């Protein structure tokens, strides 16, 4: 259970959590309420695990794309800012945290990946991806490399995959079409083929993660990286002379990074909702609060109008992501495809074919048709194919179901006069196990 | 090999 009368906040460790903690310390001094800021690894997966039990933080910070899934699980409280507060943030930031009519988070910052480059190694950064192989060749003769970035997280390769035509879900009839997935079209194939080719030709290493790339850039070993504004603070420190610019073009088409709105959701099981609202609206979402965070690690662009007007003067300072529940399937699909293509485990074609399936994993067909004369009232188990390939028909909850034994199983004859048995449970889920004992060899 | 393929199928059906 969550402790009443304090605030526990979770934010990713790459964000300005020390700056956030200072806003927390001021809130503590003014209220006598302890604020604890924590930053567990993989928070975006840990949050729903812990929260569905009524545990977790009072406030969770992530990019808005995760929030639709959280809200559908009932994990997030609906937020209640007055029209006057709403007016202080840009309309489009509110749009990103609106799910099925309701505001489900406060928008904080607008996050976009950029090309970060070392001005000493590369006074003019490339305008195209296509010139990077030649540039790497020149740099290798000097014991440097052109480009290193995180290949383990699909957020960083997506801009190139999307450039020539890849997309997540198509916006059709005023809503994202979850059946229309674009991870396996010509443009997605072309983008990923380029990336694999960079690796095949030793211009990049498949195993490059966040830390190899950040260290490589900051030690002056690579001329370019790809990252968000939060990363600038670490470069500042390193005293590499760096510039920030737009991602290069692929086949003459701009790179297309997926844009995130860092947002702050309130845990539906928190007994501290009015405290969390007060902290967010009156302490964090002020010029002074956002400045405190920005000073730790840059936010880039922010949702708050008054502070964005100051920030827009920064020279260092692409589509908004959907917030739909299917975004986690999408990211998981692309992650897997990229890692498999980059490591040679699959071809680009194979990888992206699997990605299309996995991104649309919520949607087999033949089994549903083979028993559509049923009309059952109340709880039912849906048509389902088991691991052996046996089709279990739509059945009432609380009933044992009987289907013949498969004619063939791994190229093996079985007598179809025998049956297998499966219980459709009282709650409308299939029993995990099927009794196949009777299907004699 | 087929009788072994059968004994190996048994173990599978027994789990599933
Ligand atoms: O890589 C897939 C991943 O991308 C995005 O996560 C970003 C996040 O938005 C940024 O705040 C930053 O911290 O880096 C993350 C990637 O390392 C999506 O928001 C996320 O759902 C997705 O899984
Ligand atoms: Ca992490």
């Amino acid at each position: 259970k969550i402790e009443e009368g304090k605030l526990v906040i979770w934010i990713n460790g790459d964000k300005g959590y020390n700056g956030l903690a200072e806003v927390g310390k001021k809130f503590e001094k003014d209220t006598g309420i302890k604020v604890t800021v924590e930053h567990p690894d993989k928070l975006e997966e840990k949050f729903p695990q812990v929260a569905a039990t009524g545990d977790g933080p009072d406030i969770i910070f992530w990019a808005h794309d995760r929030f639709g899934g959280y809200a559908q699980s009932g994990l997030l409280a609906e937020i209640t800012p007055d029209k006057a507060f709403q007016d202080k943030l840009y309309p489009f930031t509110w749009d990103a945290v609106r799910y099925n009519g309701k505001l489900i988070a406060y928008p904080i910052a607008v996050e976009a990946l950029s090309l970060i480059y070392n001005k000493d190694l590369l006074p003019n950064p490339p305008k195209t991806w296509e010139e990077i192989p030649a540039l790497d060749k020149e740099l290798k003769a000097k014991g440097k490399s052109a480009l290193m970035f995180n290949l383990q997280e699909p957020y960083f390769t997506w801009p190139l995959i999307a450039a020539d035509g890849g997309y997540a879900f198509k916006y059709e009839n005023g809503k994202y079409d979850i059946k229309d997935v674009g991870v396996d079209n010509a443009g997605a194939k072309a983008g990923l083929t380029f990336l694999v080719d960079l690796i095949k030709n030793k211009h990049m290493n498949a195993d490059t993660d966040y830390s190899i790339a950040e260290a490589a850039f900051n030690k002056g070993e690579t001329a370019m990286t790809i990252n968000g504004p939060w990363a600038w603070s670490n470069i500042d420190t390193s005293k590499v002379n760096y510039g920030v610019t737009v991602l290069p073009t692929f086949k003459g088409q701009p790179s297309k990074p997926f844009v995130g709105v860092l947002s702050a959701g309130i845990n539906a099981a928190s007994p501290n909702k009015e405290l969390a609202k007060e902290f967010l609206e009156n302490y964090l979402l002020t010029d002074e609060g956002l400045e405190a965070v920005n000073k730790d690690k840059p936010l880039g662009a922010v949702a708050l109008k008054s502070y964005e007007e100051e920030l827009a003067k920064d020279p260092r300072i692409g589509e908004i992501m959907p917030n739909i529940p299917q975004m986690s399937a999408f990211w998981y699909a692309v992650r897997t495809a990229v890692i498999n293509a980059a490591s040679g485990r699959q071809t680009v074609d194979e990888a992206l074919k699997d990605a299309q399936t996995n991104a649309a994993a919520e949607f087999d067909q033949h089994c549903e048709s083979l028993s559509l004369a049923s009309n059952i009232s109340g709880l039912q188990c849906n048509a389902s194919v088991d691991l052996i390939g046996t089709c279990w028909p739509r059945s009432p909850a609380g009933q044992l179901v009987v289907r013949p034994c498969p004619a063939f199983f791994y190229g093996v004859r079985y007598n179809t006069t025998n049956n297998g048995y499966r219980e459709c449970l009282a709650n409308g889920s299939w029993a995990a196990r099927v009794n196949y004992s009777e299907c004699q060899e | 090999q087929l009788a072994q393929q059968a004994h190996s199928n048994r173990k599978l059906m027994e789990i599933i």
